[PDB]
């Protein structure tokens, strides 16, 4: 809990390594077609200043 | 529509991804890691105590 | 403007066309490109408004002209491949 690298937090019952900042993680999300709206059916924007 | 993305193994940091399905208006998803748990498979050899 | 397009056997493309009409009436919709096909045969127009149309194409890069009533409009679309290689209906 105090000596492990990558800022590891050690928990018990069951024993486990929690929040170890090592590497990356790929996430795949299959969003349904019902959540999508067409470009033509979506509001278009003109005359923009920032 | 399948959206594949890679985020760093860092808990507490919010990451935003742009979902662009051709012909459809873009979508923005906010992802945040709350916990990353690594549980090892254990086998008890023995236990020690006071004699 | 093409917010969504997927080149497949069915109408996997969505297109929004902005216009300025003289009066209320019915106008015919037809693709002037032999590679793209529109699902809508006729729609209703009024004045300063828009219209949503469904289209089917095979090309990845699709530049097609849509003839609404008697005037033509150029559509720019970058369609993506579908999840299935074999389909259950002809096109």
């Amino acid at each position: 809990q105090h000596t492990a690298p990558f800022g590891c937090q050690i928990a018990t019952n069951p024993v486990r390594a929690v929040n170890c900042a090592v590497g990356n993680m790929p996430i795949s999300i299959d969003i349904p077609e019902a959540a999508f709206t067409r470009v033509v059916d979506a509001p278009s924007l003109t005359d923009m200043s920032c | 529509y399948e959206h594949v993305t890679v985020i760093p193994n860092t808990v507490g940091v919010p990451y935003k991804t742009l979902v662009n399905r051709p012909g459809y208006s873009p979508m923005v998803l906010e992802m945040e890691l709350l916990s990353v748990t690594l549980e090892p498979t254990l086998s008890l050899d023995y236990i020690t105590c006071e004699y | 403007e093409v917010p969504a397009c997927t080149h497949s056997s069915d109408f996997g493309g969505v297109a929004i066309i902005k216009y300025a009409a003289s009066k209320k009436g019915k106008c015919a919709v037809h693709s002037m490109t032999n590679a793209v096909t529109i699902r809508e045969a006729e729609i209703e127009v009024e004045g300063n408004s828009q219209l949503q149309i469904s289209f089917s194409t095979a090309l990845a890069s699709a530049e097609f002209r849509v003839q609404v009533c008697s005037t033509q409009v150029h559509c720019a679309a970058e369609c993506h491949p579908p999840k299935d290689h074999i389909v259950n209906y002809p096109a």
